[PDB]
């Protein structure tokens, strides 16, 4: 067709150098991340990983915050349906918003 | 300050820098044990108050997070909320009361 302006780049001088981690090995150290964050907890960020249940992890998270760990027992439908569809709306803005 | 859960920190002096000296607390040795959010007693659900609740197959105990310090299951370190129809994954057990003992005698 023409020329582009890539090779017009590389042919006086200027390369582009690749990184040393691909986006596959990225990929893989945010599939740890994601992967210690649900099963352990914060325990996998001190030390070796402590299993714990997500609920249980959960309760944790809210007796942080301030709120009685109870109301998670009582509420656990509701707040993982919430979940679910804060999840699915970023979702969804993901898909139509591209800004 | 350090990796770990941070204690201590101290500084010293360096050629064109500082280098801190952070002392942190790491877990160490590890142990299995069965869990549940909450127990089922007199119709009542039991939560922790601090800690948590694990059995070693057999007993029923309360006991802090970061360390293995089991405890018998008291209402000292308990609190009541509501029955036992809305906790998921709720156990069965005793809840002892430190008061019956001392009307008895
Ligand atoms: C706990 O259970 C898991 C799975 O059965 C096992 O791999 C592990 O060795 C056990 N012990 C500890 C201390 O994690
Ligand atoms: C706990 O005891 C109640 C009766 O007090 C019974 O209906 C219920 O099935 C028991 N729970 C389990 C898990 O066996």
């Amino acid at each position: 067709a023409a020329r582009d302006l890539i090779c017009a780049q590389k042919f006086n001088g200027l390369t582009v150098l690749p990184p040393l981690l691909t986006d596959e090995m990225i990929a893989q150290y945010t599939s740890a991340l994601l992967a210690g964050t649900i099963t352990s907890g914060w325990t996998f960020g001190a030390g070796a990983a402590l299993q714990i249940p997500f609920a249980m992890q959960m309760a944790y998270r809210f007796n942080g915050i301030g709120v009685t760990q109870n109301v998670l027992y009582e509420n656990q439908k509701l707040i993982a349906n919430q979940f679910n569809s804060a999840i699915g709306k970023i979702q969804d803005s993901l898909s139509s918003t591209a800004s | 300050c350090g990796k770990g859960y941070h204690l201590m920190s101290f500084p010293q002096s360096a050629p064109h820098g500082v280098v801190f000296l952070h002392v942190t607390y790491v877990p160490a040795q590890e142990k299995n044990f069965t869990t549940a959010p909450a127990i089922c007693h007199d119709g009542k659900a039991h939560f922790p108050r601090e800690g948590v609740f694990v059995s070693n197959g057999t007993h029923w105990f309360v006991t802090q997070r970061n360390f293995y310090e089991p405890q018998i299951i008291t209402t000292d370190n308990t609190f009541v909320s509501g029955n036992c129809d809305v906790v998921i994954g709720i156990v069965n057990n005793t809840v002892y009361d430190p008061l019956q003992p001392e009307l008895d005698s």
